[PDB]
RNA sequence: ACGACCGUAUAGUACGAGAGGAACUACGGUUGGUGGCCACUGGUGUACCGGUUGUUCGAGAGAGCACGUGCCGGGUAGCCA
RNA sequence: CGAGUGGCUUGCUACCUCGAUGUCGGUUCCCUCCAUCCUGCCCGUGCAGAAGCGGGCAAGGGUGAGGUUGUUCGCCUAUUA
RNA sequence: GUCGGGUGAGAACCCCGACGGCCUAAUGGAUAAGGGUUCCUCAGCACUGCUGAUCAGCUGAGGGUUAGCCGGUCCUAAGUCAUACCGCAACUCGACUAUGACGAAAUGGGAAACGGGUUAAUAUUCCCGUGCCACUAUGCAGUGAAAGUUGACGCCCUGGGGUCGAUCACGCUGGGCAUCGCCCAGUCGAACCGUCCAACUCCGUGGAAGCCGUAAUGGCAGGAAGCGGACGAACGGCGGCAUAGGGAAACGUGAUUCAACCUGGGGCCCAUGAAAAGACGAGCAUAGUGUCCGUACCGAGAACCGACACAGGUGUCCAUGGCGGCGAAAGCCAAGGCCUGUCGGGAGCAACCAACGUUAGGGAAUUCGGCAAGUUAGUCCCGUACCUUCGGAAGAAGGGAUGCCUGCUCCGGAACGGAGCAGGUCGCAGUGACUCGGAAGCUCGGACUGUCUAGUAACAACAUAGGUGACCGCAAAUCCGCAAGGACUCGUACGGUCACUGAAUCCUGCCCAGUGCAGGUAUCUGAACACCUCGUACAAGAGGACGAAGGACCUGUCAACGGCGGGGGUCUUAAGGUAGCGUAGUACCUUGCCGCAUCAGUAGCGGCUUGCAUGAAUGGAUUAACCAGAGCUUCACUGUCCCAACGUUGGGCCCGGUGAACUGUACAUUCCAGUGCGGAGUCUGGAGACACCCAGGGGGAAGCGAAGACCCUAUGGAGCUUUACUGCAGGCUGUCGCUGAGGACUCUCACUCCGGGAGGAGGACACCGAUAGCCGGGCA
RNA sequence: GUGGAAGUCUGUUAGAGUUGGUGUCCUACAAUACCCUCUCGUGAUCUAUGUGUAGGGGUGAAAGGCCCAUCGAGUCCGGCA
């Protein structure tokens, strides 16, 4: 997380960035298969170690509240 | 004086420019003769230096090999059509007519054919809300209501990147990079650091604008500083 | 770093050299146009009047 | 090329109700200044002698370099205070 | 109230320099003035003595160390003849 | 550097030898740029060389650079040019769009060379030997041939393979030393051809429901381990090359750590890390061809730039030579280079100065200020406060240990790797030199790293993330261009432009009267064209009607410019200072008052505080961390001081050689006074004064240096500003032309945009040309 | 325990920078130098080469800084006696 700032940038700044990516480095789940082997490529891009398949998804998550609206509609 | 420096940028000098030579593709949407029947599938997803967004590589049917502007879900393997009985999934294009109402868009057309202008940026979305023979009533990110041709294409879902945002720089070094992939001078040194001779708001004993921060929209530019025709200002009230 | 002496060091650039066309050692090789005889611009030979006395 | 102060005896005296408390003179010392000197104390002393780290001359012996002594210990003369 | 002396302060003047006489404070080093702070010799005293107070002659010598302040000045300490 | 010696008319510095030193990322080796013959040889000294010269990068003459396989050449990069088109009064000018070309010599991509020998000077180029590449021709094979692969790629961490080097063991060859028995050198051998293959990927078998595996992550019934196999690496191993070559000789063998090279795994991105030629894919023999340009040398304290043989500046590769140690550090030493950071001789060598050592007692008394100097120091063990954004503060502070010698233990495969144990033992001192933090507290500022006045300012100034406001739906906002056109934009509101504030934390009050910006507007004001009236056989001109933007007027808006008082228990002008903070880096009075601290404190800190003239994104308060930022206190330390001394090195002084500059109206041995345009060596009066020379520290020549920056003057200049004067771009708006059909409206045909086209949107508007009104320090 | 993040720390590694000495120099070695001291040193880093922007214009993390010893408007020549 966080901690590689050390006592650099204050608090908002640092927590939303260890929230953020706690998030980001969390188990996901591949939408292909089922399996919670889904991480982050790059920039909006993640890919499921397992089946191999590479996902277009939020910047620091795979699903993006929007993004499931979508599914609805 | 001196020109300001928004006088510098209109000369499209290299400090200005963006590092087009570096960009990858141009993503507008294809053009089909007609029927439809164009489909494609998607071989890789990319990183969009222009764009800090996920861009969608797609092999079509016909050969064509060509990057697209990718929404949420997108994956490799997925197929993707483009013509006017493309079917309702997140990733193809269609006409917003045959588009149901109340189905979120992104990527769509001013003018039909153009291939696309409005909602592109990370995470954002256009919303269809009417129909008709002659408009397509379209709410643009901005919020505003976009009367639209309903010929106009446009491509089901949401832009994928959502929530970039929502992480701060941290540091200077962090949006340095990022506006290296810009076309944007940065750093940003403010009017009232400078000297008269420099910015309209430049000069004195410390540093506070000379005349108020509101100009009209008629001032010439040199002058045209500030709070552009500012309609209020502030928070209050 | 001053300007004068310590900054003479680094000038081991050729730009101006022999011209082709008038024979002067202006011939700017990374411009491929002389300062001399417009060689490179013009294929009219460089004159301004400017060079002589108005009145003569 | 000497200026000034403190102390002792004078004296717990003269004076004074008392409290308190002189001097002339003779002495001893301090301070500041002055001129000189180096037995004594002290400083220096890359003269000298020893200890010892690293390295090089194979080891030893004996040495060089480490800023114009590598460092440390002692220090004669002379010059000094 | 009246008469003066000095040329440290301030003010006034605009004579001298604008083809430049390097502006404060300090420091270091030298000479001087006396309207004398101490020291020598004196006078008066509301001078018992001791300690003072005032005044005279007198510039040989001395007139030091520190705390704040760039400070001069001054405020403050402790020594001091 | 010294002693000998050589050459020579002449030798401190030209050459040989010895002795003594200097350079170790350079003072060595290879080179880019740049230079341009400086390279080699002979002959010289009038020039050049900080003295001299027999020397030379100097003078003169000769000579020297050899390539199919090293570069260029070729490819394409940012980008550049030419032609066309278009603009412009016009061009040698100018943006876009086409086409073509150009654009990389160390250091981008790239068909192919190694070893030895040779010259005064070249050398992967010549010679000897061996090898390789491309193209073409002949022949045999092949009909496959274009899909694909490669060229071809970021930053951080990391495993394995592995050569050189270094080291260790042992053998051989040669050398050194001479109480020992050690110490040093060598022990060689390419391109290429052939062959082997770890890693990754994949296949079969197998059949794990908990096993497999790693330095770490991880893997699996979507099939784990194991077993067998396909593909598959080195500038590497192995064989040939090689009774080639090289060596006086021997002409080794194993090992560890392993640069190069090869091959994997992991992690990061609001950052995504070239392209094209070419190569492979796609055999073999023989033969022929492989032209053209570069090639010397320097590459720097004398071959480059800096006027100089300039203490400056100037890119790449050698980062693996030894001891040392964490180390590409110090220090010492090899190989290699050098004694050319090029004037010498002499005086115990004075004063004075530059660098520097040591100073007793005291210990910041010095000073604006501890400026300067000093103290501390490496490693391990113990131990560690306030505060804090929980990260940090922290190496806090403080305490202890530290060498050598003997014999061992533990971790590890092992190191010539690491951690410990017991005993013995020397010194004043064991990180023994070298290397190597002094520590603590309070206050101010900016949050942090970062930026800056090349050449007196590095800061509190700028930047920054973060906060906030504004403009814009893209035929946009903003900006460049005279135009043709263009940046932003291979972009699309999670965007980007334009501004303010400046991390976090708690917060950010009241005011729209003025000014600004914006919106609305009955009425008022508001230009020109067209229209009406008068006038004129026309016209000028006068007037009327209509009325756009704009203004009046009204409203909104202060994280917009800015404001937040006097008086009384409202008045100016809208409001009348809230939370905080406060003698402030803001407080005139001021050394404010009280306290702390000191012998004494215009300082510092805390409290008070009526604040000359604090205060909320002109941001307020506050704040951990950080700081060559400002002030203050303490411990420690000390030649800063009391108060100076002695010493070291280079100068200084004497001698040989070389050899300037500044400055100069004249006269000139002055001193005390006076006088004078009131600041005199020169006048006046006196005093003093024999001439010359050496050294000194600089009193005076209002010393030398600069036609004063201060100040004023000039109907001087320039930059800058604005509600100064006058105008000029630009924006908005009305009108005319392009412009067409049937105070509001439809259409389509020009014209514009979208679409490949069909066609779609828009449409007589817009654009453009002309003109009128308003705004208009953007500019003159 | 492993892991090895960081506009992270020490650091004369290389390299970059330039705080104090108001030292040395100041007709210099130098029209911006020397020494000691000091800062940064995995990043908004440093650097070579190529290449773009030109004078009321550039460029500027803004100092009126910089644009060949030239900058509150470069340099050259002309207007110009
Ligand atoms: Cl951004
Ligand atoms: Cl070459
Ligand atoms: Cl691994
Ligand atoms: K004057
Ligand atoms: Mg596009
Ligand atoms: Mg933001
Ligand atoms: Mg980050
Ligand atoms: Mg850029
Ligand atoms: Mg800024
Ligand atoms: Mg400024
Ligand atoms: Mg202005
Ligand atoms: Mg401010
Ligand atoms: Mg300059
Ligand atoms: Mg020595
Ligand atoms: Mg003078
Ligand atoms: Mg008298
Ligand atoms: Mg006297
Ligand atoms: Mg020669
Ligand atoms: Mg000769
Ligand atoms: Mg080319
Ligand atoms: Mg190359
Ligand atoms: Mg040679
Ligand atoms: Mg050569
Ligand atoms: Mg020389
Ligand atoms: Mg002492
Ligand atoms: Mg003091
Ligand atoms: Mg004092
Ligand atoms: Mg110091
Ligand atoms: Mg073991
Ligand atoms: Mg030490
Ligand atoms: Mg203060
Ligand atoms: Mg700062
Ligand atoms: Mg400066
Ligand atoms: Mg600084
Ligand atoms: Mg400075
Ligand atoms: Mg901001
Ligand atoms: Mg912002
Ligand atoms: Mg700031
Ligand atoms: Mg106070
Ligand atoms: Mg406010
Ligand atoms: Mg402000
Ligand atoms: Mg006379
Ligand atoms: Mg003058
Ligand atoms: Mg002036
Ligand atoms: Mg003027
Ligand atoms: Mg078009
Ligand atoms: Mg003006
Ligand atoms: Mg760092
Ligand atoms: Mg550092
Ligand atoms: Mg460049
Ligand atoms: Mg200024
Ligand atoms: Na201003
Ligand atoms: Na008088
Ligand atoms: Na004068
Ligand atoms: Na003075
Ligand atoms: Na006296
Ligand atoms: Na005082
Ligand atoms: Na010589
Ligand atoms: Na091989
Ligand atoms: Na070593
Ligand atoms: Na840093
Ligand atoms: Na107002
Ligand atoms: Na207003
Ligand atoms: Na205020
Ligand atoms: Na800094
Ligand atoms: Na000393
Ligand atoms: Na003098
Ligand atoms: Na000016
Ligand atoms: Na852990
Ligand atoms: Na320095
Ligand atoms: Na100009
Ligand atoms: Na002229």
């Amino acid at each position: 997380r966080t901690g590689r700032f050390g006592p650099r940038y204050g608090l908002k700044i640092r927590v939303r960035v260890a929230d953020v990516e706690i998030k980001h480095k969390k188990k996901h789940k591949c939408p292909v298969c089922g399996f919670k082997k889904l991480k982050r490529a790059g920039t909006g891009i993640w890919m499921c170690g397992h089946c191999g398949y590479k996902i277009a998804g939020g910047c620091y998550q795979p699903e993006t509240v929007a993004g499931k609206a979508v599914m609805k509609a | 004086g001196r020109r300001i420096q928004g006088q510098r940028r209109g000369r499209g000098t290299s400090t200005f420019r963006a590092p087009s030579h570096r960009y990858k593709a141009d993503l507008e949407h294809r053009k089909v003769e007609d029927g439809d029947v164009i489909a494609g599938t998607v071989v890789d997803i990319e990183h969009d230096p222009a764009r800090s967004a996920p861009v969608a590589a797609v092999e079509f049917e016909d050969g064509d090999r060509r990057l697209i502007l990718a929404p949420e879900g997108v994956g490799v393997g997925d197929e993707l059509q483009v013509g006017v009985d493309a079917e309702i999934a997140p990733g193809n294009t269609l006409p917003l007519a045959e588009i149901p109402e109340g189905v979120p868009v992104c990527n769509v057309e001013s003018s039909p054919g153009d291939g696309g202008k409005f909602a592109r940026a990370s995470g954002v979305n256009a919303q269809l809300l009417t129909h008709d023979r002659n408009v397509a009533v379209v709410k643009l990110p901005s919020g505003e209501m976009k009367r639209l041709d309903p010929q106009c294409r446009a491509t089901i879902g949401v832009v994928g990147g959502g929530g970039r945002t929502d992480k701060p720089f941290v540091k200077a070094g962090n949006k340095h990079h990022k506006m290296k992939a810009r076309g944007t001078k940065w750093p940003n040194v403010r009017g009232v650091a400078m000297n008269a001779v420099d910015h309209p708001f430049g000069g004195g004993g410390r540093q506070h604008p000379g005349k108020p921060k509101s100009i009209s929209r008629n001032a010439p530019p040199g002058r045209k500083v500030g709070d552009i025709a500012s309609k209020r200002t502030g928070r209050g009230g | 770093t001053g300007a004068g002496t310590p900054s003479q060091g680094k000038k081991n650039t050729t730009t101006h050299t022999k011209c082709r066309r008038c024979g002067e050692k202006s011939y700017h090789t990374k411009k491929k146009v002389c300062s001399s005889c417009g060689f490179g611009k013009s294929a009219k030979r460089r004159d301004y009047e400017w060079q002589s006395k108005a009145g003569e």
